[PDB]
């Protein structure tokens, strides 16, 4: 049972340093080459580095060339990735993998379950900005309308109207750093003739700052 | 540097066969061994093909791979499609001191197909008081959408994007994307379009902001 | 230390011209293969009829190491079933090849500013080489219907032509050092074994 269990940091400040560990069990670690591979949320797989069974051969992806530094300790059955000068684009699940067959490492064989490294920060609540509507009803009667919630940490900011309108196509948030924001859409097929009022009730949580705005065309 | 480029998405019906392509650029794909890795949603990657066209023990013979040096491409082929095959598929090799992964191809085992509907409008003049734009997408299957944000008619890198989640019991998908902008570009060109490409049929899917 | 001399095949100072490709028989030794472990120092690495990850637990009657220099866009021809000037007239691998092909860019060794012209290849031949055949003769090649009488001229060509390896060539025209290991299994005891069944 070849097993790789990465252990290491999670949330870290940009410009700091973090030390990943990979614990190998179920095979002669000293005779295999090891890879580091990351997968930022939403993005695909990207190779970090590789180290020979000896430690004598080390190669790095260009995007980590100087900051990151691979190493191993065959007595401790452990692979290490030293990443100093951490930047925000290095936020990913970090996988550790062994090379196919002994010694050779042109391919990866067994992968670990990864550790998620988040680089960022301070707990704070958001503001809210209205989205103004448009329609120009041409036998369609489709007037899309909503609100925004910018720079909120963390989930789950509640958004609705607390009333009878139950036709809101609410959405989710892109966790990026480079914003954190929500949105929701509401539809009024009459294209309200300056009459129907749409309050947009938006409560926070990590700052206790519920806010509301009125969407005026 | 040597590059591996895969299609963003592909999809077929259960029992059918699909083929994921992996075409190299700035180097020959046939030079070094090509691997194929499978990553199920949320899981860790697993190996499915090694050394161009070998299967590890446990990988069903439904999985096959080959090289085509004429087109400079490797091709994974999965027969008798099953819902368990739904995953991101990454081809991999190396050029000298650099190990390269393809961008990855999300495979969706076909529920009906539905093109997405797009909404965009950033009139939060309360935000111009201190502006980030909004391009909303909803009700699409399969869940793989690629959106290009074009300042005037030229792309931007300030564009942020979500991970295409599944909206509740609809089983379809809906994503959102935002970008930080200056008033100038939306005034500059007649539009400030935001275009969505879903399946082979991406007729429009782009609103004209200002 | 009856260790097989594979590293000396790879780190040799001088490499043969492809038309006179060098063959070193490897016998009666324990196979190292550690030079193959560093895939990053090679431009192409492929085995045939065997996986590289199995070499350390296998035994063979003989190993032959063939080595030579060719230019970049010609390395694809060092593979079973290929055609071209190298595969037809210089070095031909059999269809049932069992072994590995290794090559790397050697521009920093085999190209000179005025152009290196010491590396030759055969341009013409009355017929294709059979697998693992070598042809070092220099008879004038009769390209037309009129015979040559050992004299060069129009349609009467010296059969060896010279590479022009200049450090500023494109990689397809830069020199590449190639090593071809073929693993031979006869109905006789093995003399070369990996370190895991010595
Ligand atoms: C050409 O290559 C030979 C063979 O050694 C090779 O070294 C690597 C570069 C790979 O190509 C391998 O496939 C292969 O083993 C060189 O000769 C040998 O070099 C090694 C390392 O320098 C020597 O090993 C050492 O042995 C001593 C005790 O003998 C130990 O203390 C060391 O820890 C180490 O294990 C080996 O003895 C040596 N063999 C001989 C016969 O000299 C050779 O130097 C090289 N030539 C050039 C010009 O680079």
């Amino acid at each position: 049972e070849v097993q790789l269990v990465e252990s290491g940091g999670g949330v870290v400040q940009p410009g700091r340093s973090l030390r990943l560990s990979c614990a190998a069990s179920g095979f002669t670690f000293s005779s295999y080459g090891m890879h580091w591979v990351r997968q930022a949320p939403g993005k695909g797989l990207e190779w970090v580095a590789v180290i020979s069974y000896d430690g004598s051969n080390k190669y790095y992806a260009d995007s980590v060339k100087g900051r990151f530094t691979i190493s191993r300790d065959n007595s401790k059955n452990t692979l290490y990735l030293q990443m100093n000068s951490l930047r925000a684009e290095d936020t990913a699940v970090y996988y550790c993998a062994n090379g196919f067959g002994e010694y050779y490492y042109y391919a990866m064989d067994v992968w670990g379950q990864g550790t998620t490294v988040t680089v960022s920060a301070s707990t704070k609540g958001p503001s809210v900005f209205p989205l103004a509507p448009s329609s120009k009803s041409t036998s369609g009667g489709t007037a899309a309308l909503g609100c925004l919630v910018k720079d909120y940490f963390p989930e789950p900011v509640t958004v609705s109207w607390n009333s009878g309108a139950l036709t809101s196509g609410v959405h989710t948030f892109p966790a990026v750093l480079g914003l954190y924001s929500l949105s929701s859409v509401v539809t009024v097929p009459s294209s309200s003739l300056g009459t129907q009022t749409y309050i947009c009730n938006v409560n926070h949580k990590p700052s206790n700052t519920k806010v509301d705005k009125k969407v005026e065309p | 540097n040597f590059m591996l480029t895969q299609p963003h998405s592909v999809s077929e019906s259960p029992g059918k066969t699909v083929t994921i392509s992996c075409t190299g650029s700035s180097g020959s794909i046939a030079s070094n061994y090509v691997q194929w890795y499978q990553r199920r949603p949320g899981s860790a990657p697993t190996t499915v093909i090694y050394e161009d066209n070998q299967r590890p023990s446990g990988v069903p013979d439904r999985f096959s791979a080959s090289i085509d040096s004429s087109s400079n491409s490797a091709s994974l082929t999965i027969s008798g499609l099953k819902t368990e095959d739904e995953a991101d598929y990454y081809c991999q090799s190396y050029d000298s001191s650099n190990w390269v992964f393809g961008g990855g191809t999300k495979l969706t085992v076909l529920q009906p197909k539905a093109a997405p509907s797009v909404t965009l409008f950033p009139p939060s003049s309360e935000e111009l008081q201190a502006a980030t734009l909004v391009c909303l997408i909803s009700d699409f299957y399969p869940g793989a959408v690629t959106v290009a944000w074009k300042a005037d008619s030229s792309p931007v890198k300030a564009g942020v994007e979500t991970t295409t989640p599944s909206k509740q019991s609809n089983n379809k998908y809906a994503a959102s994307s935002y970008l930080s902008l200056t008033p100038e570009q939306w005034k500059s060109h007649r539009s400030y379009s935001c275009q969505v490409t879903h399946e082979g049929s991406t007729v429009e899917k782009t609103v004209a902001p200002t | 230390t009856n260790l097989c001399p594979f590293g000396e095949v790879f780190n040799a100072t001088r490499f043969a011209s492809v038309y006179a490709w060098n063959r070193k028989r490897i016998s009666n030794c324990v196979a190292d293969y550690s030079v193959l472990y560093n895939s990053a120092s090679f431009s192409t690495f492929k085995c045939y009829g065997v996986s590289p990850t199995k070499l350390n637990d296998l035994c063979f009657t003989n190993v032959y190491a063939d080595s030579f220099v060719i230019r970049g866009d010609e390395v694809r021809q060092i593979a079973p079933g290929q055609t071209g000037k190298i595969a037809d007239y210089n070095y031909k691998l059999p269809d049932d090849f069992t072994g590995c092909v290794i090559a790397w860019n050697s521009n920093n060794l085999d190209s000179k500013v005025g152009g290196n012209y010491n590396y030759l290849y055969r341009l013409f031949r009355k017929s294709n080489l059979k697998p693992f055949e070598r042809d070092i003769s220099t008879e004038i090649y009769q390209a037309g219907s009129t015979p040559c009488n050992g004299v060069e001229g129009f349609n009467c060509y010296f059969p060896l032509q010279s590479y022009g390896f200049q450090p500023t060539n494109g990689v397809g025209y830069q020199p590449y050092r190639v090593v071809v290991l073929s693993f031979e299994l006869l109905h006789a005891p093995a003399t070369v074994c990996g370190p895991k069944k010595s």
